[PDB]
């Protein structure tokens, strides 16, 4: 229908009408975030077994 | 007048292309190019999950990195403890065809639902202690194929009935309708903050949504098929999706596009499932070759493969403390890897 | 030895093999003699709302089934008295049904018809709730227990302990036998397969499976009825009402002639048997006093059912019966016929038993072309002995033109019954077999070049038949209400020890179940749940922990194991799951279960992307 077209036109209006940053910004704010907190990822900076659920721990809460 | 309003149709459409090629200055793969690799991760499978008598089709961890629901073809939901492999609750379903299931943030709620195109929410402790339904939320006029809790009180959900919604729990009628996609809906993730989520599509286009406004802000296309799972990263300015073309793509929102592809030509089977670690580095992808890859985020290299299911990985989950990864099957087990 | 009933759980399966075939409602239950003995159990002592109004009904029978008019109006006010003033100060009954019944009682005129507005009323009542109510209870659980014993009926001669001979023939002798599933007696009739063959008796003997089963319908005590038809690798058999009187040419033979006071007995209750047997359509061409027997008490039925016939869809003509005793229809080339020449053969066979033989029959003749020849020429000289009513029947019954004979003329078997000769009786009596009898009766290696082929056996395969309300009245009048109770003993004791056990409630409930029994994988007995997407089953102790999918199966279908029929499921993986079941019911209604269960759940997961196979292989 017209009312089908007419929705189109005016949510492609709404998604250019958006402001966009660099991709080189883009990706460099990224890898600052995973470079950030690498420390604390366990899949990246493995903890001590004994504090691992899924290998040596013992005591549990 | 139906033609005079295509043209214009189209000549946003390339406004918007030409608007997006003045920011493709450089690429992730270039910029990355600096860091140092992940090198091979090599987790084992540290448990396997047994009770499901079928197929498993979705799974959701707690936010206590302990427990997690997951909905089977057998008709029960499950709760497991995952330090120990007990079962904390064997729910048995109303209705046989189940597809999707979440678990509250809160942890006192479970969700699922499926081809009943009814979300149904589960009382993990009643003033008694017997599991029972507290709620049926009627409205789609189409499967269920994904929902994910804000709070106790707030559901959203998603459906083949090409259309998402945002439900009130209590009087259980929806609050907010999303419709813009023109295929079945498959997927969604929420942001951290939550005001924002993604959806994914068989139209093979995902579509950001600002949950309190009610309506679509951008439209992330470039995949040729089917978009059959979605996942936000941990600072919710970019997500990834997983489709049946056979890769994985990571897409920005301030760049407004497509930033990577993961795909190795060797992988020419589909992706079932997208979950990042909790730093972001690491994108782990579940595919119906039975394997899960991992793929380093930023050089878009496979660091390393999960393989120990004898049938499709149907879907996945890092834990929030990224402790241990989580894979459930069509060979009817979980397994947790690390 | 004796009858099992099945458990409880046999009416997930019986219930849908039942709504089917449209049978679980009131009309077809009710109008059923274990249905409706359930019923009333439930009714009376489980219901006191159904209390009244089933007590009530049962009052009305028994006021049918009262003689004469002066016992009648005697009940009639007597029921008005009691029953009614509680029912009008009740669920009322309508003005206009009281009308007609007050009408009747005002006038002290009473009919069996009297009451019968008060019984439609009733069944309006006891059809809507009351019946709906009755299905969700355990006595409609105890039908279906009933019921699969009845479909399940495989009979043998080990079922039966044989005693005496008493009859020979042609292709095999009839015997009397107990049936030891519940103490009945009755008489057996096994005709040899290899005779059989050996004289072309293939249409003959198919032929009287199928009368017997046509004239056995409606509780008649006139007729050598059928309970059972069933058949052994080299016999065929036939379970028949047990008769220890003999023939009536016999005692002919010992009596000699009988006096018309005497003959009018026996016409009677043979006259009422051929009517029987004309409003199902049925003619019996061969009436003679061999084929007319006696009980123990002296009373008659007819008998030999192998040369009897169905005229609805076409009429016969054919020269059937016993030279002395036939039609001119019959006798005549290609004269077709229907009930008048049963009423020929009455005539004939009457007069044998006031003189001695056939009025056809003269000098003792064996000249089979000679004796038919009198029937379609010679005009009947009757003796002057005999009386005047006498004449007028006999003459009426032996006149050679149809439309001018007693019994077809349109009213059938009633214008031979208001006949002059008959004037005394009332016919009501004759039926209720309440006039006494004149007569108590006192206290092979040929077919060995023949073989048995298996295109022979094929000819009967659909053999076997079982009688229901025949089945229904030998189980009620024996065995039903000593086993129900037995039965009931075991269902309680089960629930005692499931409670000490801590009683896990069914898996079944709750969910979406389609439905659920036991069966025998491969033996090993396992209890099975269908549900709509996949197939589980249990032992004897935990919940299931074994399954099979909707989607792996690629077809259902059925094949042998050792003489046993079962279910051949085709997984996906090109392995194969065999099936056995404890009852035929319970065969056609999970082969069906199933492909409608498999066929619904492979078009539903088509549409979804998450369900469904997607490429693999390039
Ligand atoms: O029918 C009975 N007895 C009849 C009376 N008629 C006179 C002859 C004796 C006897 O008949 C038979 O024993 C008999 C046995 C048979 O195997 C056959 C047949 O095989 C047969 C048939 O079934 C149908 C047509 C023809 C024949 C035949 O043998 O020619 C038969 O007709 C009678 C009888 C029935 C019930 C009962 O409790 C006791 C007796
Ligand atoms: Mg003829």
């Amino acid at each position: 229908s017209i009312a089908q077209a007419r929705k189109l036109v005016e949510q492609l209006k709404m998604e250019a009408n958006i402001d966009r940053i660099k991709v080189s910004k883009a990706a460099a704010d990224l890898m600052a975030y995973c470079e950030a907190h690498a420390k604390e990822d366990p899949l990246l900076t493995p903890v001590p077994a004994s504090e691992n659920p899924f290998r040596e721990k013992k005591f549990f809460c | 007048e139906l033609d005079q309003l295509r043209q214009e149709a189209e000549q946003l459409k390339n406004q918007i292309r030409d608007a997006r090629k003045a920011c493709a200055d450089a690429t992730l793969s270039q910029i990355t190019n600096n860091i140092d690799p992940v090198g091979r991760i090599q987790m084992r499978t540290r448990r396997t999950l047994r009770g499901h008598l079928a197929k498993i089709y979705a799974m959701h961890w707690g936010t206590d990195s302990r427990l997690l629901v997951s909905a089977s073809q057998d008709g029960k939901l499950i709760i497991w403890d995952s330090y120990t492999t007990n079962k904390v609750h064997a729910i048995p379903l109303r209705s046989s065809w189940v597809m999707t299931c979440a678990y509250a943030p809160s942890g006192n709620y479970v969700a699922c639902g499926g081809l009943d195109n009814i979300c149904s929410i589960y009382n993990l402790k009643t003033r008694e202690g017997n599991v029972r339904v507290s709620r049926e939320l009627a409205g789609h006029t189409g499967y269920l194929s994904c929902c994910r809790f804000l709070d106790d009180n707030q559901i959203v959900t998603s459906s083949g009935d090409t259309t998402c919604a945002l439900w009130d729990i209590e009087t259980g009628q929806q609050t907010t309708t999303f419709t813009g996609h023109t295929g079945d809906v498959m997927s969604l993730s929420l942001a951290p903050d939550t005001r924002l989520f993604v959806s994914g599509a068989c139209d093979a286009s995902a579509k950001l949504w600002d949950v309190r406004e009610g309506m679509c802000r951008q439209t992330f296309t470039g995949h040729e098929s089917d978009i059959n799972a979605i996942c936000f990263f941990p600072n919710g300015n970019a997500f990834a999706t997983g489709s049946d073309d056979a890769t994985c793509r990571l897409f920005d929102l301030r760049a407004d596009q497509e930033l990577m592809t993961y795909s190795h030509d060797n992988i020419i089977c589909g992706i079932t499932s997208v979950s990042f670690s909790k730093s972001g580095r690491l994108l782990l992808a579940g595919y119906d070759d039975f394997n899960c890859n991992v793929w380093d985020a930023l050089k878009a290299d496979r660091a390393g493969v999960l393989a120990g299911h004898d049938n499709r990985v149907s879907c996945l989950g890092v834990t929030d403390d990224g402790m241990a990864v989580a894979t459930g099957s069509w060979d009817s087990f979980l397994k947790i890897w690390n | 030895k004796k009858i099992l009933l099945p458990e409880p759980s046999i009416r997930s399966v019986m219930q849908k093999y039942l709504e089917d075939r449209g049978e679980v409602t009131f009309e077809k239950i009710f109008s059923q003699k274990l249905g409706y003995l359930l019923f009333r159990d439930f009714c009376l002592n489980h219901l006191e709302e159904a209390r009244p109004l089933v007590e009530f009904y049962e009052e009305i029978k028994k006021y049918e089934k009262l003689e004469t008019e002066e016992e009648r109006v005697a009940r009639s006010r007597e029921i008005f008295d009691s029953y009614i003033m509680k029912e009008l100060l009740a669920h009322p009954f309508s003005k206009s049904a009281t009308e007609h019944v007050q009408g009747h009682l005002g006038k002290k005129q009473v009919p069996p018809d009297l009451f019968q507005p008060y019984i439609e009323e009733i069944c309006q009542n006891l059809r809507g709730d009351v019946f709906q109510k009755f299905i969700e209870s355990d006595k409609f659980t105890r039908f279906c227990q009933w019921k699969n014993v009845e479909l399940n009926i495989h009979l043998t001669m080990n079922d039966f302990s044989v005693h005496r001979i008493i009859g020979r023939g042609g292709f095999g002798e009839v015997y009397g036998c107990r049936k030891a599933d519940t103490g009945k007696m009755y008489a057996m009739k096994c005709l040899d397969k290899k005779r059989i063959k050996m004289k072309q008796g293939e249409t003959l003997a198919l032929n009287e499976r199928i009368m017997l089963s046509l004239v056995s319908t409606g509780d008649c005590p006139f007729i050598v009825c059928m309970s059972y038809a069933f058949h052994t690798p080299d016999k065929l058999s036939f379970i028949l009402d047990l008769m220890n009187g003999g023939d009536l040419h016999y005692h002919l033979s010992q009596h000699g002639v009988f006096s018309e006071a005497d003959m009018r007995f026996y016409a009677a209750e043979i006259i009422l048997g051929l009517e029987h047997m004309h409003n199902r359509f049925v003619v019996y061409r061969d009436l003679k006093p061999a084929n007319i027997l006696l009980d123990e008490h002296g009373h008659v039925r007819i008998s030999d059912l192998g040369l009897a016939c169905d005229f609805s869809k076409k009429k016969p003509h054919a020269s059937v019966g016993t030279h002395g005793y036939m039609a001119p229809e019959v006798l005549q080339k290609g004269v077709a016929y229907d009930s008048s020449a049963d009423w020929f053969s009455l005539g004939c066979m009457l007069f044998k038993l006031l003189r001695g033989h056939s009025p056809f029959r003269q000098h003792k003749t064996k000249d089979k072309h000679e004796i038919d020849r009198m029937t379609l020429t010679m005009a009947v000289e009757l003796p002057d002995s005999f009386s005047p009513e006498l004449r007028s029947l006999l003459e009426g019954l032996l006149q050679r033109d149809v439309n001018r004979r007693l019994g077809c003329l349109g009213r059938g078997a009633q214008e031979v019954k208001e006949s002059p000769f008959f004037r005394s009786l009332d016919w009501q009596m004759v039926f209720l077999q309440k006039y006494p009898p004149p007569l108590i009766p006192p206290r092979e290696e040929d077919t060995k070049g023949i073989k048995l082929l298996d295109s022979d056996q094929e000819l009967y395969r659909n053999f076997p038949l079982t009688i229901s309300e025949r089945w229904q009245q030998e189980v009620a009048e024996t065995v039903f209400d000593t086993i129900n109770a037995e039965t009931d003993r075991l269902e309680a004791r089960k629930k005692a020890k499931n409670k000490q056990l801590g009683h896990e409630e069914d898996y079944a409930l709750g969910k979406d179940c389609i439905m659920h029994g036991y069966m025998s994988k491969m033996w090993q007995r396992r209890y099975f749940y269908l549900f709509p997407n996949r197939l589980e089953w249990r032992g004897e102790g935990e919940a299931p922990q074994s399954l099979l999918t909707m989607e792996e199966i690629q077809s259902v279908e059925e094949t042998q194991i050792k003489e046993r029929k079962c279910l051949l499921l085709k997984i996906r993986g090109g392995k194969q799951f065999i099936l056995q079941c404890d009852s035929d019911p319970e065969l056609v209604q999970w082969k069906k279960e199933l492909r409608d269960a498999y066929r619904e759940a492979q078009q539903l997961v088509q549409r979804v992307p998450k369900m469904k196979n997607k490429p693999r292989s390039p």
